[PDB]
RNA sequence: GGACCUGGCGGUGCUUCAUAUCCCUCUAGAGGAGCCUGUUCUGUAAUCGAUAAACCCCGAUCAACCUCACCACCUCUUGCUCAGCCUAUAUACCGCCAUCUUCAGCAAACCCUGAUGAAGGCUACAAAGUAAGCGCAAGUACCCACGUAAAGACGUUAGGUCAAGGUGUAGCCCAUGAGGUGGCAAGAAAUGGGCUACAUUUUCUACCCCAGAAAAACGAUAGCCCUUAUGAAACUUAAGGGUCGAAGGUGGAUUUAGC
């Protein structure tokens, strides 16, 4: 029946089934826009309508309704299928991400420069590194278990200026944006001895984390907790040793 | 919760036209009717035929101007003249717009045995009444 | 400047047959829109006055036809949606107009009848007694 | 006359003057099922 | 309701996007709409069963599918008549052959209709929805074969054969068949005599006297046969006599007087033919002026009805001759004739209408006061037609003549609307007119805005795919306008394009640049201009270097550069 | 923005001239009422919400009051109280406090504007408590013997806030009477009360004791005349249609009271109004609602 | 191409009822009077019973013209309650609005 | 690159143009053609009604721009040729009734749709006051008895409503025939009439 | 394992409340009788779905055949459909909704606090919150500005519906598809809702409210017989009449509705 047909929007909504009790608490399908490659006036009969799918005027004469031969139509359909499969293959293929500390870990991954500020402020000089991504859950009165992302990011210019921030968001990308934008407003400035290391050995305890950092000569490298290596590359420190005792809590 | 012809709220990134933005209970209060005919007046006849014709016309125009209609059609019936006022997008080429206008007029006229006119009003992009 | 020097006039021929006489011409227009009915009333009254026809206007009481349907698809019987259709009226009573005047005026206003407005024109024609009823048989 | 409506719109689609989004969706699903191996069996098997 | 002067013709969608913006787009849009209608009708006639439901009261026959396939398969005269009324040449020929072989009689009228069709269409299938030079009347054709095989041949059969031969340019065979008609002692008709006259003039390249004598003999033969000549006969005579021009001039007037005497009222086609015969290249003032004046006098205020297929060219020809003669009063009279009553429908196809109006408006701009010219411009464009670049150039010329240059921005905007945005000729004309002479500050700033828009159009030209071409005169004029209006920054930025395109700057432009540099106290800019002049090696640069040295205090570096330039000198 | 509003005003002037030309009226004397009438005629919309209907108004009436930028090119704000974020409101409070200090040193016609009105004046968003604070301060100013110098200011925030006797007509015979109407439920009654009479009451051409055989309805008829002490002084002719006996009696009572108002003094009319003899009973049958037995009765709940 | 086999069956029933309406009308008229002989009425009864079953008008079911719903159909528009609500809510039925009073 | 839409043609409209020329007939609201800053649509909070461009609400409105006061006056001036003058003699209802006793009522229904048919158009009503018919006492009494409810004594009017025939002309002829036969029979006398 | 944060819960505390609402208080009811109807159970060869509030005169604004999707038998196979399927999955969904809601909150984007932990963000003589948007409100329909409708977001119950239709997945294709004839659709019994009653503020009659009779009769819309209406088909549907005059005598805890 013609009258029982629906539109692509409604059909895809129903088929994909994003909204629903399943998606309520997580208790795949890809939306393909079937009108992408179709051309107005192109049908399986291979008719050439002047002014719709073929040029109206051919060599100064108004064209007339014509039909592609069977082999020509077969060629056209083959080309259409070729384009469809090429598009599908290029969609399926994915670019290899440059991993951070481990293949599946968000830590150590770059996020790019912080977003430009309002008053003609730009931070293209700054680089952002993710130090942690968590999925913190809080039980709410109505919405059962609620999923949220807490991200720790560190921004720095490699010339002393470096800061860090925690971003909370229901979405990972919003969390990243919040954290990396808040970091640039909370920049420390770190004094580097000869622009490659720290001025003296530092033994400190923040809460239950002990950090023992040793000044080192040029070319020694960063022998530090991977997170400290990331933060030191952001700050601009090239050479330093660092031992982390006690709790290894990333934020502390 | 009432669901009939309501575009449920979102994060504020969903554009909606004036028709979509208004729920059913706003018909005759804030939005008019997309098809005007005498079928539904007291003592008039052929309401069912008019409704079926309207449904077919909407589907046919949607499939004939794919990705061009920027808003719902307006079907006006005066005597036996049928006027389809359609808001469309300035994407398709004017040659194809004219071809399809002539085509639709002729085909619908022969199909429903009545003079059919198709008035296109083009806009650059869908008019956004609000962001839901 | 590019005005038509001469304009062709439509051919109106005075026939040799007597003309109908209309005592009353009650044009009852039904619509869903009071504003549309008011605009049409203004138009028709102005046209009648221009043509010299005597016209009065009344507003018969509206009709509201309501009915009820089940809101839910399957079982929620107690929950309903009630729809209504409003038919608003406007009666233009024209008096003492001839057949030709009635024809021209009706053609005008009917061609200009708005979409969604129906019309019922009752014509009260004046006649004489047939010759076969004048005298007893 | 559902026969008339369906046949007319199908013919218009085949001629290319009517874009049946629903039928395109159904054809896409059928093609994907055919690739997946869910194809309609013949009438004698 | 009169015509809407702000709106394009009604056939177009009344939307700014879909409104045609040129003559080419107007024609193409109308062709596209007609093509869509043709496709719809093709579908309707190819699948009629979807459109057989009649829900119309009163019934509307014109909205019903047309059936072309024959419905009588029985081999009989009735089925052959069905086919012949359907105009199926091949099917009718095959059915006639089959019936003749079967031996059943075929009526003379039926065979005559078969002739009619075959001889008119040249044994070629009439064009359907879907499935010039030379002679098409083939030597061996079904029409001639059936004519020879015909048991009884009649005056109408011979007439139709002759008419078909003439229509398909078989003039010699038509004359022959006329000869056998006479030998068989038959009487032809007025249409056959018209075809025979056409054949007589289109057969051999004989001299005017021979052809005229032949035509007179044919007319005398018609008179003897008592056949009454019609309007078509005389129109064919005049159209054929067009070729001889001067030799045919006076006898054409004789023919027209004969028309008047007989009572066959002359038509627009007749007047068109006479006018075109008399409009030979050379001097029209000798006879064309008088003939056109007399024709207009006669036709004054005469509603016309369609009497000849060629009546729809008289207005085109009249406007052409009026433009040639530069008689604005005669042009106005012709226009009034067109506007009188319903005469406007005789203007003709789109090309004819465009040519008529283009000539009319060019003549108006040439020979009318500027205010009336602008009134006509507004009334005609775009409502009547979409102007040509030449018509816009003539409008600009008229504006210059009348010394009303304050509307040049309006003319440029109208040109952009009508599609002359990227027309080199129009752009050059506008720029030359604007930059020719200085004007008050308001006119100067308006001209500067117009020049900026023209520069934007030049930049955004579709030719950008090809290397951008910027005429040197246009560059000079744009720079001059900017400098005069005070956009010295833009002029200085534009100066680089001179070097970029190797375009020679203008002496006036250089002088204005020097004046601005002196006003601003810019020795660096003065040295830059002098460097450009030296690079282009203009002779005036020799004195301009001294002028700059005198006017502007010269730094040591500037003096060193000037010494280098002088060494180059 | 200001340039946008200026362009809109130019557009409105041109369009107003065009609309005047369209309707044939004089462009010069074309008013906003004329524009509204012309638009209502040309674009008939039956939408119940008047705001949803087509409107061609001045840009000033259409667009909301946009607060102008509050600082210059140098960046310095204009008002010294800018950084409060409520500069206008706090400027008003500061001025009121200064006036109160000066007053302290030296020494049923209107209401207080609503918070919405104050917000509209101050082109700022206020709070309930802010509005209450400002109103308390203004009330203190009013009580503090505010003279003309202060009352001129105060009045900027002040907003300004009996039966209609029918005319006495005369019949052909010169007798004076009064005509009135009254509706009760579905009953509508038209009553004519004569100035002089013997107490006769003819309802629908029938004597009242016959039309209303019910003592309650006769008592209702009596109630107006008995109240004003005019029993037997007036003749009444009533015509009542629709409703039942009690609705008809109530409608006739209201109509009779309204008609008699023309013949009783103003004090008596006010006394009748206070007794409720001139109020149109708005109590009408409440519509049945779907899914329930009646207007308020619900279907028997099944736990 | 109807919505379903039930709608197809109803379409066939309507066609056959239209075809046999006149014959049934005449025979039922013969049967539905006390004037004619009861023997003639009995033969008329057997004829009307012998007519095909689908010609009986009572077997026609008023179904929605768009979803073949056999109940909850508004005769005026020939649409089930669901489809009618869809159209009315979207505003595509002229003059139909939500009722509030 | 792409096609740039032209500026709306309202910019070219003079304030004193010919609006009937602009819109001769009923046509949908065209924003590019209507030179008004008309807005429609319920405004959003602190918003304004949607402008005319793309305004589907204005597109829905059955506008009257083709019927302005000027256009109506001109149209009626043109149509005055088609009108005939009402007989001055019968200037009053009493004269109308006296000269033309029979009144014929027929209704035409103007709806929207491909079919103009309407079964209610076939009904024809014939009204006549018996005082207008030349009937004696006996004939009048017999006519009243024959017609029955069709005769309203209060108004003394006989009303014959004919809808049996498919066509209005047939119904009118049938009503005239009914009047004729009723009159003639009422004048006639039967034998059984004596047993009154 | 220790200490916390958020939520749920407390036969958890104080205070103020519920406005037809939680208890008492007011009116009419159900719970007792017969009948109508739905459901469960039983029965049959003989559907499906809802099934605590939020099912139970519910999908149905409706089942003699059809409707029909059920059963028995028979018949057809490119089949009305460029097939079909009322086949499974509502725990994949769109569509339309119940529910709290007889709520007023949901809130993106920012800022701050907590040592930069989960998290939290208020005091008006104010102490870190600002908030677009949605909702409420406002506006609107009906008879006012009251009232009733309508509206009522985000979420809860994997709440309801694959049997309105569409649809993902899965399943049958000589059948889980299609057509024809016939048939069940009942009561052991329980239970929900409604109608009628048990009467004297009542019953019958006239009238539509100034009467006369009745009164151990009141009380069936049930039972049985007949007739009529619709239909092709009526013991199985409706109406009317005839006949009969049944249970019952104001109903237990409990429970519904109404400002
Ligand atoms: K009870
Ligand atoms: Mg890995
Ligand atoms: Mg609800
Ligand atoms: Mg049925
Ligand atoms: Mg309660
Ligand atoms: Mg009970
Ligand atoms: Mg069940
Ligand atoms: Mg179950
Ligand atoms: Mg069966
Ligand atoms: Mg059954
Ligand atoms: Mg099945
Ligand atoms: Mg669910
Ligand atoms: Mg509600
Ligand atoms: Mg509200
Ligand atoms: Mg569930
Ligand atoms: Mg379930
Ligand atoms: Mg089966
Ligand atoms: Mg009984
Ligand atoms: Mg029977
Ligand atoms: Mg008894």
């Amino acid at each position: 029946s013609f009258f029982t047909k629906l539109t692509a929007d409604e059909l895809w909504k129903g088929a994909l089934a994003e909204t629903g009790a399943g998606a309520k608490k997580g208790r795949k399908k890809k939306r393909k826009d079937l009108n992408r490659g179709q051309i107005i006036g192109e049908g399986r009969y291979g008719f050439l309508w002047p002014g719709l799918n073929v040029p109206l005027m051919k060599n100064g004469a108004v064209q007339t309704i014509a039909q592609r031969s069977k082999e020509e139509q077969e060629k056209v359909e083959a080309d259409m299928i070729q384009q469809r499969e090429e598009w599908d293959r290029k969609k399926k293929m994915k670019v290899k991400r440059e991993r951070g500390w481990s293949g599946n870990s968000w830590g150590g991954i770059s996020l790019g420069p912080p977003d430009p500020g309002p008053c003609g402020e730009t931070y293209e000089d700054f680089d952002t590194r993710i130090l942690e991504v968590r999925n913190v859950f809080t039980m709410t009165a109505k919405e059962g278990r609620k999923k949220s992302i807490r991200v720790l990011v560190a921004v720095g210019n490699g010339k002393g200026a470096a800061g860090f921030s925690i971003g909370k968001a229901t979405d990972r990308m919003d969390a990243f944006r919040k954290a990396k934008n808040r970091a640039v407003h909370h920049l420390h400035y770190i004094e580097r001895y000869e622009d490659h290391t720290i001025f003296h050995d530092i033994s400190l305890r923040f809460k239950r984390t002990h950090i023992k950092m040793k000044k080192q000569p040029k070319g020694y490298g960063l022998r530090c907790h991977r997170a400290i290596i990331t933060i030191c590359r952001l700050i601009g420190i090239k050479d330093m040793y660092a031992k982390v005792s006690g709790s290894i809590n990333m934020l502390s | 919760k009432n669901r009939a012809a309501r575009v449920r709220v979102s994060k504020g990134d969903k554009p909606v036209t004036y028709e979509e933005a208004h729920a059913p209970h706003y018909i005759a209060h804030r939005k008019g009717w997309l098809s005007l005919h005498t079928g539904n007046l007291d003592g008039e006849d052929h309401a069912a035929e008019r409704t079926v014709e309207d449904v077919f016309l909407r589907k046919f125009m949607w499939g004939t101007f794919p990705g061009c209609l920027a808003d719902q059609l307006v079907l006006k019936r005066r005597g036996n003249q049928l006027e389809i006022c359609a808001v469309v997008l300035r994407q398709l080429s004017p040659h194809k717009y004219y071809f399809l206008v002539g085509y639709s007029e002729t085909l619908l006229s022969y199909f429903y045995k009545c003079p059919v006119r198709l008035h296109l009003q083009t806009v650059p992009s869908k008019v956004v009444y609000k962001y839901l | 400047v590019d005005v038509p020097k001469d304009l062709t006039k439509p051919v109106v021929t005075i026939s040799d047959e007597p003309d109908i006489l209309y005592k009353r011409l009650s044009v009852l227009v039904k619509g869903h829109d009071k504003a549309v009915l008011d605009s049409y009333e203004y138009f028709a009254v102005l046209a009648a006055k221009e043509l010299g026809i005597s016209i009065k206007v009344h507003e018969p009481p509206r009709k509201i036809e309501r009915f009820t349907l089940l809101q839910s698809v399957h079982i929620y019987k107690k929950h309903r949606v009630q729809y209504e259709m409003r038919t608003l009226y406007r009666c233009l009573e024209l008096e003492h107009l001839t057949g030709s005047t009635a024809d021209v005026y009706l053609e005008y206003i009917q061609r200009n009848l708005p979409e969604g407005v129906a019309m019922e024109v009752t014509k009260t024609q004046l006649e004489q007694l047939p010759e076969h009823i004048k005298e007893p048989i | 006359n559902h026969h008339t409506y369906a046949e007319l719109m199908q013919t218009l689609r085949f001629l290319g003057l009517y874009r049946d989004e629903h039928q395109d969706f159904m054809d896409e699903q059928k093609r994907l099922k055919k690739l997946r191996g869910k194809e309609k069996p013949k009438k004698g098997e | 309701v009169n015509r809407d002067t702000t709106a394009v013709p009604y056939v177009f969608q009344d939307d700014p996007y879909l409104m045609p913006a040129s003559s080419l787009e107007s024609r193409s849009f109308l062709l596209a709409k007609k093509s869509g209608e043709n496709v719809a009708k093709f579908i309707i006639n190819s699948y009629p069963k979807y459109f057989q439901k009649d829900i119309a009261e009163p019934h509307i026959p014109c909205l019903m599918p047309e059936y072309f396939e024959p419905q009588i398969k029985d081999i009989s005269e009735a089925a052959l008549k069905e086919r012949i009324e359907l105009r199926k040449v091949k099917a009718s020929v095959d059915m006639f052959d089959q019936l003749l072989q079967a031996g059943t009689t075929v009526s003379l009228e039926t065979t005559n209709s078969l002739l009619d069709l075959l001889c008119y269409y040249g044994d070629q299938e009439p064009s359907t929805d879907y499935h010039q030079f030379g002679v098409t009347w083939r030597a061996k054709n079904n029409a001639e074969r059936i004519f020879s095989l015909m048991p009884e041949k009649n005056e109408h059969s011979y007439c139709t054969m002759i008419r078909g031969m003439v229509k398909h340019r078989a003039y010699e065979q038509a004359l022959n068949l006329y000869t056998e008609l006479l030998n068989n002692r038959l009487h032809a008709d007025v249409y056959t005599f018209n075809a025979l006259i056409e054949a007589t003039v289109c057969a051999i390249n004989e001299k005017f006297e021979e052809k005229w004598s032949k035509i007179l003999e044919l007319l005398r033969h018609m008179v003897a046969q008592k056949v009454k000549p019609n309007l078509q006969t005389f129109n064919t005579i005049l159209k054929c006599l067009r070729r001889f021009h001067v030799f045919a001039r006076s006898p054409a007037l004789q023919v027209l007087r004969e028309m008047k005497a007989i009572g066959i009222e002359p038509s627009l086609a007749t007047y068109h033919h006479i006018i075109r015969l008399f409009d030979q290249p050379g001097d029209p003032l000798k006879r064309s002026s008088f003939i056109i004046y007399d024709i207009m006098n006669e036709l004054m205020g005469k509603r016309f009805s369609p009497k000849d297929p060629d009546d729809d060219k008289f207005f085109q020809s009249a406007m052409s001759i009026c433009s040639s003669l530069r008689d604005l009063e005669l042009a106005y009279q012709v226009h009034g004739l067109l506007k009188t009553g319903d005469n406007w429908k005789f203007i003709g196809p789109d090309q004819h209408r465009n040519f008529y109006y283009s000539k009319f408006f060019d003549l108006i701009c040439l020979m009318e006061q500027i205010d009336v010219t602008l009134k006509w411009y507004e009334d005609l464009i775009p409502s009547a037609y979409f102007p040509h670049s030449q018509t816009m150039i003539h409008l600009l010329q008229a504006l210059d003549v009348a010394n009303r240059l304050e509307v040049i921005p309006k003319i440029w905007k109208d040109s952009k609307e009508y599609g002359h945005t990227f027309r080199s000729d129009l752009r050059e004309e506008i720029l030359m007119l604007m930059a020719r002479d200085k004007h008050p500050p308001e006119l100067q700033v308006a001209f500067a805005d117009c020049a900026a828009d023209i520069k934007s159009a030049y930049e955004s030209q579709p030719i950008r795919q090809t290397a951008q071409d910027w005429p040197a005169t246009s560059l000079n004029c744009i720079a001059i306008l900017f400098l005069r209006a005070g956009r010295t920054q833009e002029a200085w930025k534009m100066l680089g394009l001179f070097r970029k395109h190797n375009k020679i700057p203008r002496s006036e432009l250089l002088n204005e640049l020097m004046d601005s540099a002196k006003v601003s106290n810019s020795p660096s800019q003065a040295i830059e201009v002098v460097e450009l002049a030296s690079a282009f090696s203009l002779p005036i640069c020799e004195g301009l270097t001294q002028r700059v040295m005198s006017d502007f205090a010269i730094n040591q570096e500037q003096k060193e550069a000037l010494s280098n330039l002088t060494a180059l000198t | 923005t200001e340039d946008f509003i200026k362009k809109q005003i130019e557009e409105f002037n041109i369009g107003k001239r065009h609309l005047a030309n369209m309707m044939g009226e004089d462009p010069e004397t074309f008013t906003q009422e004329d524009i509204d009438r012309a638009i209502a005629y040309l674009f008939p919309s039956g939408l119940f919400e008047k705001r949803a209907r087509p409107v061609m108004k001045h840009p000033e009436q259409i667009f909301p009051r946009q607060r102008a930028i509050q600082w210059g090119e140098d960046g310095r704000p204009f008002h010294y109280l800018f950084y409060t974020g409520k500069q206008s409101y706090y400027s008003l409070m500061h001025d009121v406090y200064g006036m109160l200090l000066n007053l302290e040193k030296h020494q049923i016609g209107s209401r207080w504007l609503i918070k919405e009105e104050l917000e509209e004046m101050l082109v700022e968003k206020l709070s309930d408590l802010d509005y209450m604070q400002f109103i308390r301060l203004l009330e203190k100013l009013l009580t503090s013997q505010c003279g003309a110098a202060e009352e001129e200011f105060v009045q900027r925030f002040r907003r300004s806030v009996k039966q209609l006797i029918e005319p006495v007509q005369y019949d052909e015979q010169g007798m004076a009477f009064s005509k009135s109407e009254g509706k009760r439920k579905t009953a509508k009654a038209e009553a004519i009360v004569y100035k002089h009479g013997s107490g006769r009451i003819k309802v629908n051409g029938i004597d009242y004791q016959l039309y209303f055989p019910i003592t309650q309805d006769r008592e209702q008829l009596m109630f107006p005349f008995h109240f004003v002490d005019r029993l037997g002084k007036h003749d009444v002719t009533c015509t009542v249609s629709g409703g039942g006996r009690s609705a008809q009696a109530g409608a006739i009572r209201l109509a009779m009271a309204k008609a008699l108002c023309s013949f009783v003094t103003e004090d008596e009319v006010e006394w009748m109004r206070q007794a409720g003899l001139l109020t149109t009973d708005p109590r009408v049958r409440e519509r049945k609602k779907p899914g329930q037995e009646g207007a308020r009765r619900k279907f028997t709940w099944k736990k | 191409h109807y919505v379903d086999w039930r709608m197809w069956r109803d379409v066939k029933r309507r066609k056959m009822a239209y075809e046999y309406a006149d014959e049934r009308l005449r025979i039922n008229s013969l049967r539905k009077n006390t004037i004619l002989p009861k023997i003639l009425q009995d033969v008329a009864d057997e004829e009307i019973a012998a007519l095909p079953r689908d010609s009986c008008p009572v077997r026609i079911r008023n179904r929605c013209v768009m979803t073949s719903r056999p109940r909850g159909v508004k005769r005026r528009w020939r649409l089930s309650r669901i489809v009618f609500r869809h159209l009315a809510d979207h505003g595509q039925l002229s003059g139909i609005q939500r009722a509030t009073w | 690159p792409r096609r740039k839409a032209l500026p709306p043609r309202t910019e070219k409209m003079a304030v004193d143009q010919d609006w009937p020329s602009v819109y001769p007939v009923a046509a949908p609201f065209k924003p590019s053609a209507v030179p008004l800053p008309v807005r429609m649509g319920y405004p959003v909070k602190k918003g304004v009604p949607m402008a005319k461009e793309g305004n589907l609400e204005l597109l829905k409105i059955p506008n009257f721009l083709h019927l302005t006061p000027v256009a109506i006056k001109k149209h009626c001036e043109a149509l005055k040729d088609f009108c005939t003058e009402w007989p001055a003699a019968l200037d009053s209802d009493e004269k109308c009734e006296k000269h033309f006793p029979i009144e014929i009522d027929s209704t035409d229904y103007v709806s929207s749709g491909p079919s103009v048919r309407n079964p209610r158009a076939r009904v024809v009503v014939l009204r006549v006051k018996l005082s207008s018919l030349n009937l004696d006492d006996h004939a009048k009494k017999k006519l009243i008895k024959l017609v029955g409810e069709r005769y309203c004594k209060t108004t003394d009017v006989l009303t014959i409503k004919t809808d049996r025939c498919p066509l209005r002309r047939q119904n009118y002829d049938y009503a005239v025939y009914l009047l004729t036969v009723l009159y003639h029979e009422s004048w006639n006398t039967e034998e059984w009439e004596k047993s009154k």
